[PDB]
C-alpha cells in the first residue's frame, strides 16, 4: 500500500490521492498558528511566532509583498520565501507593465498555477508551506488562504498552523461580528488576536511571541513586531 | 518515474569495486586469448579467434589485430564491435597529434589517451563499459618498442610478454616460464604460439584459428615495418615451429 | 614596426629583438624583452598588435610547458612551431584573429642542430637560415643574403647581428632603442648582455 | 588584400604516354619581398600527387589535412586512394567551405595503379572540378602557363620528352610573373617509379 | 535607418546646501522645434530622501528613473527595510548606467538628498556611469550656460576679497535654501532668454530631514 | 516530459553477459531463415516469405533489399527493426561515402556502418539492442564478391556460404556439404534453392521464396545510356518466374 | 542528460559511494610521505596482481604537478590519473594569472575541491583516491606535506600514509617520528621512510620506490639500488642486538 | 588627461590632475583620478572616466576577494594583470583606459605597472599617462634622478602635473599627491592649480611666458 | 529507490533530516553574542597526533564584519564560504557598504534546498543537501552583533549564543543557563571555552580548540594560540576555586 504509491508527485494512489502532495499538506499542520480575517475595509493577519530555544529569535512568520499585499506563512520558511518572492515579481510587473496594482484574486490565481507545477512534474516537489494573503484594491478587501496542493480560496477569515481549529472555528462563530469592524483598524486587530488566541496552549502569547500585520483603505501593508504589539494582548 | 529502470553503471560496492568493471572484465575472459610478446627487435602479437566453422573466410579477415597507424597496432579481447569503436577513434587521436606536431604519435600518449576513454565510462555517464582489452605494440623515438596492455577499468601497464582473453593465468605462467630479456622476434613468435598451443580450448592450432602480427624494425630501412601475417603464412610460421 | 630578427648559425640559434615600446606620442618603455622561453631550449620572439603580442606568447608558453609536464619530456623545435603555426592558422579564421607575428629559435638536442623558424599572424610558416618580420627584413635579407655563410660560430653570428643591426639604426625611421640578443644552443639559452657595447 | 596574391607561385602537371609530370616553382615571399627559396608546393599521399597554389598558409593547411584523410582512408580500406578518387575527396573537401574558401587551386596527378592511365586535375577555390587529358595550370601566373602548355603541348610525349615540356611551359612562364620563380621542380611519374628533378633558372 | 535615439530639451540643475538640498528642472519637453509639453515633470522623488532627474532621451531617462526606484524597492525588500544612503544610490546608479555601456542611456542624471550625516548632497552621472559628489551641477541643454553662474554664485570662483592685491579668496560661506532657490530661479530664467529649449515652468524639489517639498514658478513660453 | 532515459538499458552481468544482447539472438532464433551463398562469380541472398495470412500481399513486402546498386541484405529477426535498419544504411551509404568520394561505398565497409548502428543499440542510453541479424552480399571493385553476416552486438563476419534463424544448424549443415570454391552462380542459386527448401514448411515456389543475387552488371537495368564507366546495377532481385524454372529443375 | 543523484544521504548521515571510495583507497598500495628539515620524502609501495612488467615505461606513483610539487596516491589509478591532470593545468594557469607557482596548499585545496565536487553532482562517483602533494611553496624553504580525500577533506602532515596498511606503517611514524625533531637530512628521512614502509612492504627491495623534494625545483627519484641500500643498512638496526 | 607616477629611493610618487572634458567643455575639476585599492594599492585612472572608475573599483574588489581567498595581499603583478586581462577580455569594444597600478609589497618592493585598454601591460620606473604625459614627461625626465629626497619626489611630480596642467588645455583642476612608501601609501595633498602656479612661479622664477 | 526530494509521511524531507543527521557528528562549534562582541569557537579534533592541529579551518572569515564557524562535513562548506565571501565583496561593489549580516546569512541559506534531478521548479544543480551547518556571526550599523546558525535545511535562525556538533544539546543547555544580557566579550571567550573544554573528548588546550571574536573596534579576528592559551589558563584558574 502507500509506501509504494508515496515515492513521488507524478504517481497516483489507486483512490486518486497524491501522497506526496498531502505529506507536504502535513509540515503546515506542523507549524506554527496563524490567522487571517478581514472586515470591508481592512484585513489583518495575526501569527504565533515560534522559537528554537529561549535563546533564539521567532522565526519570521508574515511577508509584505506589495504596498497593498502580504502573507503570513505556515510551514518550510524556504518554500515561503520561493513563493512571496514570485508573489513580489508578479506585484513588480502588474506596476510596471500596466501601472496597475495586481488583483488579489490574480494573485491567488498565480500562486496556485506555481505550485501546481511542482504537483504534476517528475523529480520536483510539492511547496511545504501554507499562504494566508491579505490584500486591499480596487474592489475592497481580501484574505486568501493557500495551501501546496495547488488550491487557494477566498473567506471572510481563517486560521493554518497547528492547532489552527480553534481559532478556524471561533472565527466562524465571529463572523458576523468582525466582518462589520469597518473604520476600526484596532478591533479586527483585536479580534484576530481573540481568535489567535483559541489555538493556543503553550504559553499566553508574547511580545517576542506575536506578529500582526494590516492592511487597508488607508493604511499601507505594514508589519508590527514586538515592542508594537503590546496594545493587542 | 525513469530512476525506476536504472542500473547505475557507475557506481561502488561496498568494496571499493566497480561492478560494471569487474563484470566487463569477466566477460573478456571468456574471449579468444590474445598475446603480446616484446623482443630487442620486433614485437609479436598473436592472437586465437573464437568462433570458427569450415565456411568463415579467414582470407579477409581480421577480428583480433587491428592497425592503429603505421607504428601502432593492437591486439583485442572482448566485443568486437565495442573494440572498433575504440579503435576508430584511437586511429583518429594519432592523426590528430600528427597535424599538431607533425611528429608521429608516442605509442603511451596514444595508449594513455585511450585508456582514458574507457575511465570515462567508469565514472560518469552512466552507460556500460566497453568489454574490450587492449595489447598495443608500438615503436617510437623515445622508448622503441613497446607493449602496453588496457581494460574496462582504463588503468593500463606496460610488459615484456603478456596476454589477454582466456586462460590468462595459464598463458602468463607459460609466458613467465620461457621468457628472457634477450629474446629476438623468430623466438618469440615461437613462444607466443607455444603458448596459444597450450591454453587452446581446442583440440589443435591450426592456421585458419590465429592472427599474428610483427613489427620489425629490419635493418637494411631504417623504416619500423608492420606486418600482420597473411593465412598462407601463419600456416609456414606453424610448420617451422613444428605444431604444423 | 619593432624589430624581430634570427640567425641560424652553425650550434646555435641567435634572436635580436628591439628594445622599445612606443603608443602614439611616446616612447614607454626602452627595455622590453619581445621574447618567451618555450622550453629549455626553445625561444620564441614575437611582434604585432599591442596586446595580442604578449598574449600570444605567454598562452604558447604555457601549453608548451604543460605538455613538458605531462610527459616529461621537450618537444622538438619543429613540434613547437607546428603547434604554433595551428594556433596561428585557426585563429586567421576566428572572430579577432591574433595580430602577431614570431620567430622561433630552438637547438633540437636530438638531432643536436639549431633551428630557425619565421610564422606570421595568417599561420604562414618556414625554415630559415636567417629570418626577420615587419621592415626590418628588408634591408637585412639582402645583407645577409651577401654576408652569411652556413658554417660560422656563434661569435661570427653574432658580430652578422651587429652588421644588420647597425645597418638598421641608420636607414630606419623609428628609434627602436637597440636589441637584446639571445642565443639558442645545446647548453640552453643565454642573453648577450654585452651587445649595447661589443 | 587578394588572398591568392600574397605569397605567389605555380604549379602546372601534363600527361604523356603511361606518364604524368607535375611541376612548381620554391618561391614563397610577402608580396615584394622574397621570404623563402625552399617552398614546395608539390605533396604526395602514397602514388597520388597534389600541387597546391595560393595562400601559403592554406596549402599547408590542406596538405596537413589530405594526408589525414588519405590516412584514415587507407587504414579503413586497406589500399592506397586512387587519383580518381582524391580528387572527389579534394572537390568535396573544398566545397564544404563554400562560404568561406581556403584561398588554392590544387592540382591533382597520378596513375591509376589498377588501370595504368595517366590522370590529372584543377580545382577552383570552392571545388569545381576540370578534368583534362592534356595539362591543368595553376597560381599566380596561371596565364602565363596557359600560353605555354597551349602551344608547347602535344598529346603522348615519353616521360624524357614530356619533362622538357613541362620544364619549359613552367621556366618560361614563370620568369614573365614578378611573384614566382625563384627554384623549380618537376616529378615525373611512371607505374614503377618518379623522378624528382630540380631546375636551374633566373634567381629575380 | 532608424536611430534609437532623441533629445528631448530640458535642463536639469542640483544645489546642495548644509541641511537641505534642491533638484530643480525646467518643464518643457521638445522635439526638434516643436514643444511637446508645456508641463512634463522630470524630476522625481523616489523614496527615501532621494529627487532623481535623468535629463536628456526622455524615453532613456524615464527607463532609467523607472529602473532605480524599482531597484530602490528591492532593496527594502532585500535588505530588510534599510533606507537606501545617497551614496548607495548613487554607485547604484552607475551600475545601472554602465550596465548599458554599449547601448547607453543618453542621459545625464542627477539625485539629490542628504548624507548619513544630514548634510545636504548632490550626485551625477555621465551617461555610462562616471559620478562624483558635488556642491551644485546643471544638466541637459543649457548647461554650459548655467554652469559658469554657479561655479560664481555658488562656489565663488573667482571672487576675492577687496583690497587684499588678489591674494584671499572669497570666505566659502553656505547659502540657505532662500538664497537657492534665487539662484535656481535667475540661472533658469537666464538660461530661458538664450535656449529655445528651456522654458514653459521651473519645478524645484527641496529636500530636508522633514521630507521633499515641491516649488512651481512659471518661465517664458516662447 | 523529455527522454529522461539516458542510462544504459544492456549492462554487465555477474557472468559477463550483455542480457539484452543474448536475448535479441533468441529473437533472431525466432525469426525466419535466410541464406547467402557466395560463388566465384556471384552471391545469392535468399530467404522464405512467411505470407501471414492468404488476403496479404506477398509481393508488397521486401525482405530482400538493394543497399546499393552493387549490395544487399536479408535478415531473421523482428522485420521492422530490419526495415528501419535499410533506410539508415541506405543513408550512410551516401552521407558516409558517396557525398565524399563520388562513388558507392566497399561491402566491408557499408557493413562497418551498418554493424556501428548496431553497436550503439547495445550501449546507448534508452534503447534496447536490435532484434536481428543481417545477411549483406555485394561486390566491388577491388574486394571482388563478398558476404557478411551482422549480429545485435555489431560483431560481423564474412562466409563462404552460411543460414541464419529458425533452421539455421541443419542448413548450415547442409551448405558445408553441398559448397566448394569453384561454384558458378546458377548452382550456388540452385544450392540456396535446395537449402531454402528444407527449412520451408509448406508452400514452396516464387511467390513465397524472395532470392536474389549480386553478380554480373546489368547495364538493361541502369535506365540510361552513353556513360560508359556505370556498366549497370550487380544486385537483381530474381523474379517469381525465374525461380520457378529453377524450381521446376529440383 | 545523465544526471543521477549517486552520493546521497543514507538513513545515518553517511554518504555511502563517498565512504566505499576510501575504501578503494585501502585496497590500493601504500604510499608514505615524511618531511624532513629541509625536505620531503614521498614512498610507495609496489602492487602484485602479475610480474614480468616493464619498469621503464609504467607510470610511477610519484607525479610532478610542477617543477616543485608532486603527488602520490592510494587508489583507482586510473582514477588519479584525471585528477593530476587537473591539478597540472590548474598549476599552469595559476602560473599565466598570478605570475607565481602555486603553493602545495593552494595546489591541495584545489585538488581537494574537485574531490568534494564530486561528491555531490551528479551522474558521477566520487574518486576513489586519496592524495600526498608535496613540495615547497614558491620562495620558501618549509617543506610541505598534504594529504587528501574522496570526501574532499584536506590538511597538513610532518608524516603520513595512506593505502593498504597504512594503519601499521601510521604507527611506526608515529613512535618514530618527533616533532621536535624531524628526520633533519635527507638520509635519515630516507631511511625513515623506509623503515615504516619496510614494517609491511615486507621485505622487498623492488618493492619499494622513493622520492625526494629539496626547495627550488629539485626533486628526485631514487634507484632501485640506493633504495635497496637503505633496506640493507635498516635491516642491520634490527639485526645488532 | 595628466596621471604620473615614477620610482625611487623613497617609494614611489603618484601625482595626478583632475580636470573631466567632454570635447572642450570642462566637465569639471574635481575629480579624483586614484583610486586607492588597498593600503598598499594606488590605481590612478586616464581615458574615460567611466570606464576607469567602473572597472578600477571593481579591480578593488577582486583584490579583495583574493585577500579572503588567500589570507596574503594581492601582488601588484597579480593585481595589474586582473585588470589587464579583464580589458584584453573587452579588446576591440572601445575601453578606454590608460592606467597605472602602483604598489609595494614585502615579496616585489616598489613596484608599477602601465596597462592600457589596447592590453599593454608593462613594468618599469617612471610613465605619465594622458592628453598632458609629454608635458609631464619633459619636466619629469629632465629633473628626475634616483637618489631623489622624498620632499623633492613630491615636489618633482607635483611640478610635473603643475607643467602639463599649464600647456595641456585638456589637463588642470588641482594635482593630487600620493607617496607609497614601506609601510603603504600616504596622501600628501590636493594642489589647486589656481593657486599652486602663482605660488611656483613667483618662489622659483620660472613660467616666465607670463608676466603676474 | 526514491527520488532526493522526496517528502516523508510526517511532512519532512528525507535529504535534508539525513544530512541534520551527519551534522550531529561534527566537531562543536559554540558561538556567543553579547554586546561588546561575539565570539565563535570550536574543536579543532585532530585524528591523529602527527596532523598539524594549525591546518585546521573551522572558523573562516567572511568579510571584515562578518566570521563564520562550521560543524559537519566541512568539505562541503567551501562552496559555502566562497559563496558568502563573493556576496559581500560584491555587496560593497553595487552599493558602497557592508551587507547586512541577516542579508549574507540569507544569501547563503538560498543555495541550501537546491538539490535534486529535474524537480520541475527552476534548475537546481546539486545532487544531495550541505553535509554541514554554519556559524554566521558578524555586525552591521541597523542591529548590532548577530549570530546566526544556518542549517542545509534552508532555515537560519538568530541566537544570543548557540551550539552545534556532537555535543550541541549538552552544551546547548550549559549555554541556556550561563547566557544573559549583560555578558562581557571575556566571559563569553570563557564560557565558550568552558562548555568546549566539557563537551570535548580530549582535553582542550590551545592546539584543539579555536576561538574567535569579531567587534565593531577591529573586526573578524581569529585568536592566535597564545592568546587562546592565556585564557584557557585564566579558565583552569576561574574553575579551581567554586
Ligand atoms: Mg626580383
Ligand atoms: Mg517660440
Amino acid at each position: 500500500f502507500r509506501n509504494n504509491y508515496d515515492g513521488d508527485t507524478v504517481t497516483f494512489s489507486p483512490t486518486g490521492r497524491l501522497f506526496q502532495v498531502e505529506y507536504a499538506l502535513e509540515a503546515i499542520k506542523q507549524g506554527s498558528v496563524t490567522v487571517g480575517l478581514r472586515s470591508n475595509t481592512h484585513a489583518v493577519l495575526v501569527a504565533l511566532k515560534r522559537n528554537a530555544d529561549e535563546l533564539s529569535s521567532y522565526q519570521k512568520k508574515i511577508i509584505k509583498c506589495d504596498e497593498h499585499m502580504g502573507l503570513s506563512l505556515a510551514g518550510l520558511a524556504p518554500d515561503a520565501r520561493v513563493l512571496s518572492n514570485y508573489l513580489r515579481q508578479q506585484c513588480n510587473y502588474s506596476s510596471l507593465v500596466f501601472n496597475r496594482k495586481l488583483a488579489v484574486e490574480r494573485a491567488g490565481h498565480l500562486l496556485c498555477d506555481k505550485a501546481q507545477k511542482n504537483t504534476q512534474s517528475y523529480g520536483g516537489r510539492p511547496y511545504g508551506v501554507g499562504l494566508l494573503i491579505i490584500g486591499y484594491d480596487k474592489s475592497g478587501a481580501h484574505l486568501l488562504e493557500f495551501q501546496p496542493s495547488g488550491n487557494v480560496t477566498e473567506l471572510y477569515g481563517t486560521a493554518i498552523g497547528a492547532r489552527s481549529q480553534g481559532a478556524k472555528t471561533y472565527l466562524e462563530r465571529t463572523l458576523d461580528t468582525f466582518i462589520k469592524i469597518d473604520g476600526n483598524p484596532d478591533e479586527l486587530i483585536k479580534a484576530g488576536v481573540e481568535a489567535i488566541s483559541q489555538s493556543l496552549r503553550d504559553e499566553s502569547l508574547t511580545v517576542d511571541n506575536l506578529s500582526i500585520a494590516i492592511v487597508g483603505k488607508d493604511t499601507p501593508f505594514t508589519i508590527y513586531d514586538g515592542e508594537a504589539v503590546a496594545k493587542y494582548i | 518515474g525513469s530512476r525506476r529502470y536504472d542500473s547505475r553503471t557507475t557506481i561502488f560496492s561496498p568494496e571499493g569495486r566497480l561492478y560494471q568493471v569487474e563484470y566487463a572484465l569477466e566477460s573478456i575472459s571468456h574471449a579468444g586469448t590474445a598475446i603480446g610478446i616484446m623482443a630487442s627487435d620486433g614485437i609479436v602479437l598473436a592472437a586465437e579467434r573464437k568462433v570458427t566453422s569450415t565456411l568463415l573466410e579467414q582470407d579477409t579477415s581480421t577480428e583480433k589485430l587491428y592497425k592503429l597507424n603505421d607504428k601502432i597496432a593492437v591486439a583485442v579481447a572482448g566485443l568486437t564491435a565495442d573494440a572498433e569503436i575504440l579503435i576508430n577513434t584511437a586511429r583518429i587521436h594519432a592523426q590528430n597529434y600528427l597535424k599538431t606536431y607533425n611528429e608521429d604519435i608516442p605509442v603511451e600518449i596514444l595508449v594513455r589517451r585511450l585508456s582514458d576513454i574507457k575511465q570515462g565510462y567508469t565514472q560518469h555517464g552512466g552507460l556500460r563499459p566497453f568489454g574490450v582489452s587492449f595489447i598495443y605494440a608500438g615503436y617510437d623515438d623515445r622508448y622503441g618498442y613497446q607493449l602496453y596492455t588496457s581494460n574496462p577499468s582504463g588503468n593500463y601497464t606496460g610488459w615484456k610478454a603478456i596476454s589477454v582473453g582466456a586462460n590468462t593465468s595459464a598463458a602468463q605462467t607459460l609466458l613467465q616460464m620461457d621468457y628472457k630479456d634477450d629474446m629476438k622476434v623468430d623466438d618469440a613468435i615461437e613462444l607466443a604460439l607455444k603458448t596459444l598451443s597450450k591454453t587452446t580450448d581446442s583440440s589443435a592450432l591450426t592456421y585458419d584459428r590465429l592472427e599474428f602480427a610483427t613489427i620489425r624494425k629490419g635493418a637494411n630501412d631504417g623504416e619500423v615495418y608492420q606486418k600482420i601475417f597473411k593465412p598462407q603464412e601463419i600456416k609456414d610460421i606453424l610448420v617451422k615451429t613444428g605444431i604444423t | 614596426m619593432d624589430i624581430i630578427l634570427g640567425i641560424r648559425v652553425q650550434d646555435s640559434v641567435i634572436l635580436a629583438s628591439s628594445k622599445a615600446v612606443t603608443r602614439g606620442i611616446s616612447v614607454l618603455k626602452d627595455s622590453d624583452d619581445k621574447t618567451r622561453q618555450l622550453s629549455p631550449h626553445t625561444l620564441m620572439s614575437f611582434a604585432g598588435e599591442a596586446g595580442d603580442t604578449v598574449q600570444f606568447a605567454e598562452y604558447i608558453q604555457a601549453n608548451i610547458q604543460l605538455y613538458s609536464i605531462r610527459e616529461d619530456y621537450e618537444l622538438s623545435p619543429q613540434a613547437v612551431s607546428s603547434f604554433v603555426r595551428q594556433e596561428l592558422a585557426k585563429s586567421i579564421r576566428s572572430r579577432r584573429p591574433y595580430q602577431v607575428n614570431v620567430l622561433i629559435g630552438g637547438y633540437d638536442k636530438k638531432k643536436n642542430k639549431p633551428e630557425l623558424y619565421q610564422i606570421d599572424y595568417l599561420g604562414t610558416k618556414v625554415e630559415l637560415p636567417y629570418g626577420a618580420h615587419g621592415y626590418s627584413g628588408f634591408y637585412t635579407f639582402s645583407l645577409l643574403d651577401h654576408h652569411y655563410r652556413p658554417d660560422m660560430t656563434t661569435e661570427e653570428g653574432l658580430d652578422l647581428l651587429k652588421l644588420c643591426v647597425q645597418e638598421l639604426e641608420k636607414r630606419m625611421p623609428m628609434d627602436f632603442k637597440g636589441v637584446i640578443v639571445k642565443i639558442v644552443d645545446k647548453d640552453g639559452i643565454r642573453q648577450v648582455d654585452d651587445f649595447q657595447a661589443q | 588584400s587578394d588572398p591568392s596574391s600574397i605569397n605567389g607561385g605555380i604549379v602546372v602537371a601534363m600527361t604523356g604516354k603511361d606518364c604524368v609530370a607535375i611541376a612548381c616553382d620554391l618561391r614563397l615571399g610577402s608580396q615584394s619581398l622574397g621570404v623563402s627559396n625552399k617552398f614546395e608546393k608539390i605533396f604526395h599521399y602514397g602514388h597520388v600527387f597534389l600541387g597546391i597554389t595560393g595562400l601559403a598558409t592554406d596549402v599547408t593547411t590542406l596538405n596537413e589535412m589530405f594526408r589525414y584523410k588519405t590516412n584514415l582512408y587507407k587504414l579503413k580500406e586497406e589500399r592506397a586512394i586512387e587519383p580518381e578518387t582524391f580528387t572527389q575527396l579534394v572537390s568535396s573537401s573544398l566545397y564544404e567551405r563554400r562560404f568561406g574558401p581556403y584561398f588554392v587551386g590544387p592540382v591533382v596527378a597520378g596513375i591509376n595503379s589498377k588501370s595504368g592511365k595517366p590522370f590529372i586535375a584543377g580545382f577552383d577555390l570552392i571545388g569545381c572540378i576540370d578534368e583534362a587529358k592534356d595539362f591543368i595550370v595553376s597560381g599566380t601566373a596561371s596565364d602565363q602557363l596557359f600560353g605555354m602548355c597551349e602551344s608547347l603541348y602535344e598529346p603522348n610525349l615519353e616521360p624524357e620528352d614530356l619533362f622538357e615540356t613541362i620544364s619549359q611551359a613552367l621556366l618560361n612562364a614563370a620568369d614573365r610573373d614578378a611573384l614566382s620563380g625563384w627554384g623549380a621542380v618537376v616529378y615525373i611519374i611512371k607505374k614503377d617509379e618518379v623522378v624528382k628533378r630540380y631546375l636551374k633558372m633566373r634567381q629575380d | 535607418q532608424f536611430n534609437p535615439y532623441g533629445d528631448n530639451g530640458g535642463t536639469i540643475l542640483g544645489i546642495a546646501g548644509e541641511d537641505f538640498a534642491v533638484l530643480a528642472g525646467d518643464t518643457r519637453n521638445i522635439t526638434d522645434y516643436s514643444i511637446n509639453s508645456r508641463y512634463e515633470p522630470k524630476v522625481f522623488d523616489c523614496g527615501d530622501n532621494i529627487v532623481m532627474s535623468a535629463n536628456g532621451f526622455a524615453a532613456d531617462g524615464d527607463a532609467l528613473v523607472k529602473r532605480f526606484k524599482n531597484s530602490v524597492k528591492w532593496y527594502h525588500f532585500d535588505h530588510n527595510d534599510k533606507k537606501l544612503s545617497i551614496n548607495s544610490a548613487a554607485r547604484n546608479i552607475q551600475h545601472l548606467l554602465y550596465g548599458k555601456r554599449f547601448f547607453p542611456y543618453y542621459v545625464h542624471t542627477i539625485i539629490a538628498g542628504l548624507d548619513e550625516d544630514g548634510k545636504g548632497a548632490v550626485y551625477s552621472f555621465d551617461p555610462v556611469g562616471s559620478y562624483e559628489r558635488e556642491q551644485c551641477r546643471a544638466g541637459g541643454a543649457a548647461a554650459s550656460l548655467i554652469m559658469p553662474f554657479l561655479d560664481n554664485q555658488v562656489n565663488f570662483k573667482n571672487q576675492y576679497e577687496p583690497g587684499t592685491n588678489g591674494k584671499v579668496k572669497k570666505p566659502l560661506k553656505y547659502l540657505s535654501v532662500e538664497e537657492v532657490i534665487k539662484l535656481v530661479r535667475d540661472s533658469f530664467t537666464s538660461a530661458t532668454e538664450r535656449h529655445i529649449q528651456v522654458g514653459d515652468g521651473l519645478e524645484i524639489l527641496i529636500v530636508t530631514k522633514d521630507g521633499v517639498r515641491k516649488e512651481f514658478y512659471e518661465l517664458k513660453r516662447d | 516530459m523529455t527522454d529522461r532515459y539516458s542510462f544504459s538499458l544492456t549492462t554487465f552481468s555477474p557472468s559477463g553477459k550483455l542480457g539484452q544482447i543474448d536475448y535479441a539472438l533468441t529473437a533472431v532464433k525466432q525469426g525466419v531463415t535466410s541464406l547467402g551463398i557466395k560463388a566465384t562469380n556471384g552471391v545469392v541472398i535468399a530467404t522464405e516469405k512467411k505470407s501471414s495470412s492468404p488476403l496479404a500481399m506477398s509481393e508488397t513486402l521486401s525482405k530482400v533489399s538493394l543497399l546499393t546498386p552493387d549490395i544487399g541484405a536479408v535478415y531473421s529477426g523482428m522485420g521492422p527493426d530490419y526495415r528501419v535498419l535499410v533506410d539508415k544504411s541506405r543513408k550512410v551509404a551516401h552521407t558516409s561515402y558517396k557525398r565524399i568520394y563520388g562513388e558507392y561505398p566497399p561491402t566491408k565497409l557499408l557493413v562497418s556502418e551498418v554493424a556501428k548502428i548496431m553497436q550503439e543499440a547495445t550501449q546507448s542510453g534508452g534503447v534496447r539492442p536490435f532484434g536481428v541479424s543481417l545477411l549483406i552480399a555485394g561486390h566491388d571493385e577491388f574486394n571482388g564478391f563478398s558476404l557478411y553476416q551482422v549480429d545485435p552486438s555489431g560483431s560481423y563476419f564474412p562466409w563462404k556460404a552460411t543460414a541464419i534463424g529458425k533452421g539455421s544448424v541443419a542448413a548450415k549443415t547442409f551448405l558445408e556439404k553441398r559448397w566448394n570454391d569453384e561454384l558458378e552462380l546458377e548452382d550456388a542459386i540452385h544450392i540456396a534453392l535446395l537449402t531454402l527448401k528444407e527449412s520451408v514448411e509448406g508452400e514452396f515456389n516464387g511467390d513465397t521464396i524472395e532470392l536474389a543475387i549480386i553478380g554480373d552488371e546489368n547495364p538493361d537495368l541502369l535506365g540510361y545510356t552513353g556513360i560508359p564507366t556505370d556498366k549497370g546495377p550487380r544486385f537483381r532481385k530474381l523474379t517469381s518466374q525465374e525461380i520457378n524454372d529453377r524450381l521446376e529443375a529440383l | 542528460g545523465y544526471d543521477r543523484a549517486l552520493s546521497i544521504f543514507s538513513p545515518d548521515g553517511h554518504i555511502f559511494q563517498v565512504e566505499y571510495a576510501l575504501e578503494a583507497v585501502k585496497r590500493g598500495t601504500c604510499a608514505v610521505g615524511v618531511k624532513g628539515k629541509n625536505c620531503v620524502v614521498l614512498g610507495c609501495e609496489r602492487r602484485s596482481t602479475l610480474k614480468l612488467q616493464d619498469t621503464r615505461i609504467t607510470p610511477s606513483k610519484v607525479s610532478k604537478i610542477d617543477s616543485h610539487v608532486v603527488l602520490s596516491f592510494s587508489g583507482l589509478n586510473a582514477d588519479s590519473r584525471i585528477l593530476i591532470e587537473k591539478a597540472r593545468v590548474e598549476a599552469q594557469s595559476h602560473r599565466l594569472t598570478l605570475e607565481d607557482p602555486v603553493t602545495v596548499e593552494y595546489l591541495t585545496r584545489y585538488v581537494a575541491g574537485v574531490q568534494q565536487r564530486y561528491t555531490q553532482s551528479g551522474g558521477v562517483r566520487p574518486f576513489g583516491v586519496s592524495t600526498l602533494i608535496a613540495g615547497f611553496d614558491p620562495r620558501d624553504d618549509e617543506p610541505k606535506l598534504y594529504q587528501t580525500e574522496p570526501s574532499g577533506i584536506y590538511s597538513s602532515w610532518s608524516a603520513q600514509t595512506i593505502g593498504r596498511n597504512s594503519k601499521t606503517v601510521r604507527e611506526f611514524l608515529e613512535k618514530n617520528y618527533d616533532r621536535k625533531e624531524p628526520p633533519a637530512t635527507v638520509e635519515e628521512c630516507v631511511k625513515l621512510t623506509v623503515r615504516s614502509l619496510l614494517e609491511v612492504v615486507q621485505t622487498g627491495a623492488k618493492n619499494i620506490e622513493i622520492t625526494v623534494v629539496k626547495p627550488d625545483s629539485d626533486i628526485v627519484a631514487l634507484s632501485s639500488e640506493e633504495i635497496n641500500q637503505y633496506v640493507t643498512q635498516i635491516e642491520q638496526e634490527k639485526q645488532e642486538q | 588627461t595628466t596621471t604620473l607616477a615614477f620610482r625611487f629611493q623613497g617609494g614611489i610618487i603618484v601625482a595626478v590632475d583632475s580636470r573631466a572634458t567632454a570635447g572642450n567643455w570642462v566637465a569639471s575639476q574635481t575629480v579624483k583620478k586614484v583610486i586607492e585599492i588597498n593600503p598598499f594599492l594606488l590605481g590612478t585612472m586616464a581615458g574615460g572616466a567611466a570606464d576607469c572608475q567602473f572597472w578600477e573599483t571593481w579591480l578593488g574588489s577582486q583584490c579583495r576577494l583574493h585577500e579572503l581567498r588567500e589570507k596574503e595581499r594581492i601582488s601588484v603583478a597579480a593585481a595589474s594583470k586582473i585588470l589587464s586581462n579583464l580589458v584584453y577580455q573587452y579588446k576591440g569594444a572601445g575601453l578606454s583606459m590608460g592606467t597605472m597600478i602602483c604598489g609595494y609589497t614585502r615579496k616585489e618592493g616598489p613596484t608599477i605597472y602601465y596597462v592600457d585598454s589596447d592590453g599593454t601591460r608593462l613594468k618599469g620606473d617612471i610613465f605619465c599617462v594622458g592628453s598632458g604625459q609629454t608635458f609631464a614627461y619633459g619636466v619629469l625626465d629632465s629633473n628626475y634622478k634616483w637618489d631623489l629626497s622624498v620632499e623633492d619626489a613630491l615636489y618633482l611630480g607635483k611640478r610635473s602635473i603643475l607643467a602639463a596642467a599649464h600647456r595641456d588645455a585638456y589637463s588642470g583642476g588641482s594635482v593630487n599627491l600620493y607617496h607609497v612608501t614601506e609601510d603603504g601609501w600616504i596622501y600628501h595633498g590636493n594642489h589647486d592649480v589656481g593657486e599652486l602656479f602663482w605660488k611656483v612661479k613667483e618662489e622659483e622664477g620660472s613660467f616666465n611666458n607670463v608676466i603676474g | 529507490d526514491r527520488g532526493v526530494s522526496t517528502f516523508s509521511p510526517e511532512g519532512r524531507l528525507f535529504q535534508v533530516e539525513y544530512s541534520l543527521e551527519a551534522i550531529k557528528l561534527g566537531s562543536t562549534a559554540i558561538g556567543i553574542a553579547t554586546k561588546e562582541g561575539v565570539v565563535l569557537g570550536v574543536e579543532k579534533r585532530a585524528t591523529s597526533p602527527l596532523l598539524e592541529s594549525d591546518s585546521i579551518e573551522k572558523i573562516v572569515e567572511i568579510d571584515r564584519h562578518i566570521g563564520c564557524a562550521m560543524s559537519g562535513l566541512t568539505a562541503d562548506a567551501r562552496s559555502m564560504i566562497e559563496h558568502a565571501r563573493t556576496a559581500a565583496v560584491t555587496h560593497n561593489l553595487y552599493y558602497d557598504e557592508d551587507i547586512n549580516v541577516e542579508s549574507l546569512t540569507q544569501s547563503v541559506c538560498d543555495l541550501a534546498l537546491r538539490f535534486g534531478e529535474g524537480a520541475s521548479g527552476e534548475e537546481r544543480l546539486m545532487s544531495r543537501p550541505f553535509g554541514v551547518a554554519l556559524l554566521i556571526a558578524g555586525h552591521d550599523a541597523d542591529d548590532g552583533y548577530q549570530l546566526f546558525h544556518a542549517e542545509p535545511s534552508g532555515t537560519f535562525y538568530r541566537y544570543n549564543a548557540k551550539a552545534i556538533g556532537s555535543g550541541s544539546e549538552g552544551a546547548q543547555a550549559e549555554l541556556l543557563n550561563e547566557w544573559h544580557s549583560s555578558l562581557t566579550l571575556k566571559e563569553a571567550e570563557l564560557l565558550v571555552l568552558k562548555i568546549l573544554k566539557q563537551v570535548m573528548e580530549e582535553k582542550l588546550d590551545e592546539n584543539n580548540a579555536q576561538l574567535s571574536c569579531i567587534t565593531k573596534q577591529d573586526g573578524f579576528k581569529i585568536y592566535d594560540n597564545e592568546k587562546t592559551a592565556e585564557l584557557i589558563k585564566e579558565l583552569k584558574e576561574k574553575e579551581a576555586a567554586e
